[PDB]
RNA sequence: GAGGACCGAACCGACUAAUGUUGAAAAAUUAGCGGAUGACUUGUGGCUGGGGGUGAAAGGCCAAUCAAACCGGGAGAUAG
RNA sequence: CAGGUGGUCAGGUAGAGAAUACCAAGGCGCUUGAGAGAACUCGGGUGAAGGAACUAGGCAAAAUGGUGCCGUAACUUCGG
RNA sequence: UUCCUUGUCGGGUAAGUUCCGACCUGCACGAAUGGCGUAAUGAUGGCCAGGCUGUCUCCACCCGAGACUCAGUGAAAUUG
RNA sequence: GAUGUCGGCUCAUCACAUCCUGGGGCUGAAGUAGGUCCCAAGGGUAUGGCUGUUCGCCAUUUAAAGUGGUACGCGAGCUGGGUUUAGAACGUCGUGAGACAGUUCGGUCCCUAUCUGCCGUGGGCGCUGGAGAACUGAGGGGGGCUGCUCCUAGUACGAGAGGACCGGAGUGGACGCAUCACUGGUGUUCGGGUUGUCAUGCCAAUGGCACUGCCCGGUAGCUAAAUGCGGAAGAGAUAAGUGCUGAAAGCAUCUAAGCACGAAACUUGCCCCGAGAUGAGUUCUCCCUGACCCUUUAAGGGUCCUGAAGGAACGUUGAAGACGACGACGUUGAUAGGCCGGGUGUGUAAGCGCAGCGAUGCGUUGAGCUAACCGGUACUAAUGAACCGUGAGGCUUAACCU
């Protein structure tokens, strides 16, 4: 249940591939008030889909 | 001879004049097209390709539907092969029927497993649990040994474990036959099938006797 | 559905009161036996009179069971309580005059003729 | 569904008279003796409808010669013949399992005289 | 903890 | 392996189930407009609309059993009342779905839910 | 109204089993258990100090260590 | 820090009761959460047929459970 | 307490190296290092039976806590 | 400067000196049934009672209940009964402390997986333009058991009794796979009954808590105890064996030349995986046909204009799922929820009226309530976009463009 040998950092390393971030480069522009927000997500103004609604 | 893809609908039941209840499975089976025919010239073996449904006329990419537009028909809802009896030689674009299951007697209604999800040794192997108690400790379900000693001191392959289960190709084989409904395009097999409900199937002639 | 280690109401006038059923008989590593299948089983309790005494070991087929007989209908005949008749363990045949209960259709197999025609029921 | 329910209507009977959990009624059962098909009675106070459609049943319990004897019945079988109601009666909840453990006096049912 | 007891084989 | 099952265990017990979606769908209500959990909003859609239909037709018997759940005489006033007719002649679609990013706590997916008229 | 009497909480004790075993806890928790007017339990404060103390006796216990506590010293003891 | 720590105050209903359940006064939701609903593990519920065939062993679970009354054997130091 | 030994016989069970009774051929019982018997008592040892049950045949499903994913914090034994 | 030690549970794997099934020889083999030996490891190869026991004995099955290796397989899988600590006693030994492969009672079984290995599932890249599907099957795995009864036939055989060889048919046990239609279980998300208490001001009606308070049922789903199917037939080449012809050796001889049969073993057939099969294969279809510099001048480095097929991301999701993946849907629209209708379960709601002093009953009423089902419905949630991926695709040789 443990280790023998101490792994090299390059195995280390390896096993750290996988866990790199990808960025959702998703972003889309308001049709009203033209600001970027996150696709299916309502803007930070409240604005969505160009209805207003929210206004908080 | 050649088998035509199904699709299940559900188990029902048809009543006899003697009075025995004899299980079946409903199933759908719309008349097949050939989009191409092999050969041993071009493709180096003799069979057809076919399909059945109604895909949506969006939903079909180019490369798919450019297939279709040799055939000169509109686009199934899937692909499937099935082997030439050798003394078969069918025109592009026919349409077979569920007119040919009047005389196969008996066939091999081939289906998708239900997946099961990941699952213990106890499930997908039927092995025996071991003491719900008598002093036992963290140890019910499991596996428990898996090899000997030094010698080998590797599991052997194929080893019966806890795994995926279902959601895998497979084959009842010699199921019967009852009714050939071809005004309803129903295919009564005797019995229980392979399938989730819904699920597309295909049925073939058993190669047994 | 009789197994190893199970109790059945005794069927007949054979003088036994409770058995057991400490073997079932008709192949390797069975289990579960019933409807009409034979077993020996063991004399746990008689009545004095009878013909056959307690301790006494002798072959003998279920007629009923809680589980009941199957149909082709689907339909099912199940009963209050497990039963046995008594037969005769050199070569069939059963040891009581009288078979109380309804046997089941299912006994109809040339040697347990001598059951079913006793019993009008079923 | 559709393609079912319809090859299902298709088979069920439209004789069958209604009746209430509880009811005695006598069940004609087709049977084979070997040779001729003789029809035999089987009376019983019904303890747990299920209906199903086509797939609907009945267990019709009786005591007979000691230790009762329960019956399922398919609605639609070819086995099952006449299903008369020869009492009339009600009892509250549709089931009946806990009259297995009742004998005797215990198994009284009141009439439904309505 | 660290126990006691004896290894007798 | 679920299989067809519906609904959420949401990692608590039913009878807490059977209690916060009791109190949150009043707060629904009160406010016509709450924020919270995605998973647990589209869980909250199956709860305040059926009592929405309840509203449909007043009556004296829907008036209690629409007391049974939500527990509050004040919730249950705008019901059947206000609420009721409202609706008209609309079948479903009482409320929506908007989520609004994920919350800094936990990046716990937020999402607001509210009524299709919203008039306070 | 007698009892090293009975059932049974507090209180005291720790028989079985599971969990825990780098635990929440250097011995506990949970579900049961024994005693519970007495050879009872407990608060507070004293007494017995290391080949000694105490012990309804396990060579147990004497500050998480006891077939001879701990601290410092002889002592950098000796070690084929 | 799921342990240990003496005394005092003793509400309503049910109940023999300081047991136990629900509540008053009053104090808390226990310093990581949001999801998904696999094995396996821990803590529980139920299960058709059989009822110790399990196992070193009826271990563990299950079951029995109150008050009033009828009635109660061998044996005995005549209290059981 | 008996090595031979699972002594022999009888009882219990379909079958009993254990249990009960007896025989005495007591390796190597024995009378205050007490013999024998004994009502009551026992979280005591062994056996049998009724009831009871997932202990088992054979597991099946469901309710919660982990396991899994995301976010925050962030160890361990071991290691030419 | 530690290799955990008997048995049991679970899980197995290999060997053949083969327990059963198969193929034969010989028999002091009539038949049935045996003896013994050869070939053959494909499959199968008991439950209990006693004892900690393996073993063994007994009871009863079975076509039979194989012999062994695998650290007398298997404690980083379980059990701690045995043995094998610290308590104590009996017998025996010693003056004694103690001891006894003599006995009895009791006595904490640790470790979150780094690598190899295995059961699964993905990311990346390559397969030489890119993309969507259908694939070919090199290779590998799985499956391979068998009774009973009947026909042949009460015939061959035999004095009687008994009773077949070959072949055929039917039906079970054990095992595997699939399934929920029935028969059942579960169903803390459905309905109802009911106990104590609290709360909604109270009557009435509901809800909270007490294991879901205790229960009685019960939809979908899952599941076996429930019901469908599977072992093969055939063929190829053989083992033991049975031969044909035929010399060496005038004869004889199954073999030396040649030729014919021959087993559940072998190769196929049966089912699954499968071109990372780098020996990276085929077939079908789809998409892309712009303008100038720099550098060590070429499979070179870039800019501008272009961004296609298709994919991915997001959202609704799923009888798919640990996470990825996979299937489906995304406004030209049934993917999910809701809704309408239906089904099913619960079994006579609430309110009112009537009958009764009352608890209660009757009528309204198979009523009310219905989760996960089925059929319909765009009411709501799935926004127009943008992202990834380009601009005709090396060299050499041959065959064709009639
Ligand atoms: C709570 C945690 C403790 O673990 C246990 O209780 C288990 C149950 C013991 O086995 C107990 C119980 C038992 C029967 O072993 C199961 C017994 O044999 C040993 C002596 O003690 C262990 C593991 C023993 O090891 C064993 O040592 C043996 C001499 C060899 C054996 N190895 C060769 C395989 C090894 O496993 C031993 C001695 O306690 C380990 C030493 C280092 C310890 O004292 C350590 C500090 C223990 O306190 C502990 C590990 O933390």
């Amino acid at each position: 249940a443990v280790q023998q040998n101490k792994p090299t950092r390059s195995k280390r390393g390896m096993r750290r591939s996988h866990d790199a971030l990808t960025a959702v480069t998703s972003l889309s522009v308001d049709k009203t008030s033209g600001e970027k927000h996150l696709r299916h997500h309502i803007t930070a103004d409240g604005y969505y889909r160009g209805r207003k609604v929210i206004a908080k | 001879m050649i088998g035509l893809v199904g699709k299940k609908v559900g188990m029902t039941r048809i009543f006899t004049e003697d009075g025995v209840s004899i299980p079946v499975t409903v199933i759908e089976v719309e008349a097949n097209r050939v989009t191409q025919v092999k050969d041993l010239a071009n493709d180096g073996y003799r069979a057809i390709q076919v399909t059945t449904g109604a895909k949506k006329a969006n939903r079909v990419t180019k490369p798919e539907a450019g297939h279709f537009a040799k055939a000169g028909v509109e686009a199934g809802r899937g692909l499937w092969e099935f082997r030439l009896a050798e003394g078969e030689e069918f025109t592009v674009g026919q349409s077979i029927s569920v007119e040919l299951f009047a005389d196969v007697k008996k066939v091999d209604v081939t289906g998708t497993s239900k997946g099961k999800g990941f699952a213990g040794t106890v499930k997908r192997w039927n092995f025996r649990t071991q003491d719900a108690t008598h002093g036992n400790s963290l140890s019910h379900r499991v596996p428990g040994s898996i090899g000997q000693n030094q010698t080998p001191g590797k599991v052997f392959k194929g080893k019966k474990m806890a795994g995926q289960m279902g959601n895998e190709r497979v084959t009842v084989q010699s199921l019967d036959v009852v009714r050939v409904d071809a005004e309803r395009n129903l295919l009564l097999v005797k019995g229980a099938v392979p399938g989730a409900t819904g699920s597309d199937l295909i049925v073939k002639p058993a190669v047994k006797a | 559905m009789i197994q190893e280690q199970t109790m059945l109401n005794v069927a007949d006038n054979s003088g036994a009161r409770r058995v057991m059923c400490i073997k079932v008989l008709g192949g390797s590593h069975r289990r579960y036996a019933g409807v009409g299948d034979i077993i020996k089983i063991t004399i746990k309790e008689a009545i004095p009179r009878g013909k056959v005494k307690k301790g006494d070991v002798l072959k003998a087929v279920v007629v009923r069971t809680k589980k009941g007989v199957r149909r082709p209908d689907g339909s099912v005949i199940r009963f209050d309580g497990n039963a046995c008749v008594l037969l005769n363990n050199n070569s069939e045949q059963p040891i009581g005059t009288r078979i109380f209960g309804p046997v089941t259709r299912e006994l109809r197999s040339e040697k347990f003729m001598k059951i079913i025609s006793l019993a009008p029921e079923v | 569904s559709n393609i079912i329910k319809q090859l299902e209507q298709e088979q069920m009977k439209q004789d069958v008279p209604s009746f209430r959990p509880g009811d005695t009624v006598e069940v004609k059962v087709w049977v084979v003796e070997g040779s001729k098909k003789r029809l035999q009675a089987f009376e019983g106070v019904v303890i747990a409808i299920r209906n199903r459609g086509l797939h609907s049943a009945f267990t019709v319990r009786k005591i007979s010669n000691g230790e009762g004897v329960e019956r399922v019945f398919q609605t639609h079988s070819p086995v099952v013949d006449s299903i008369s109601v020869k009492r009339r009666g009600a009892v509250r909840k549709a089931k009946l399992y806990y009259l297995r453990e009742r004998t005797g006096k215990a198994a009284r049912i009141k009439e439904r005289l309505n | 903890a660290v126990f006691q007891m004896r290894n007798v084989d | 392996m679920r299989h067809r099952k519906s609904g959420r265990q949401l990692n608590r017990n039913s009878s807490h189930r059977q209690a916060m979606f009791r109190n949150m769908a009043g707060s629904l209500v009160r406010h016509e407009i709450i924020k919270t959990t995605l998973p647990k909003a589209k869980e909250l859609r199956r709860v305040v609309e059926p009592l929405i239909t309840l509203a449909k037709t007043d009556s004296v018997a829907n008036r209690r059993l629409a007391f049974a759940r939500t527990r509050d005489n004040e919730i249950v006033a705008k019901l059947f009342n206000e609420l009721g007719p409202r609706f008209a002649s609309r079948a479903g679609g009482y409320t929506r779905i908007l989520k609004c990013g994920f919350r800094a706590g936990d990046n716990a997916p937020m999402a607001y839910i509210e009524l299709v008229d919203r008039s306070e």
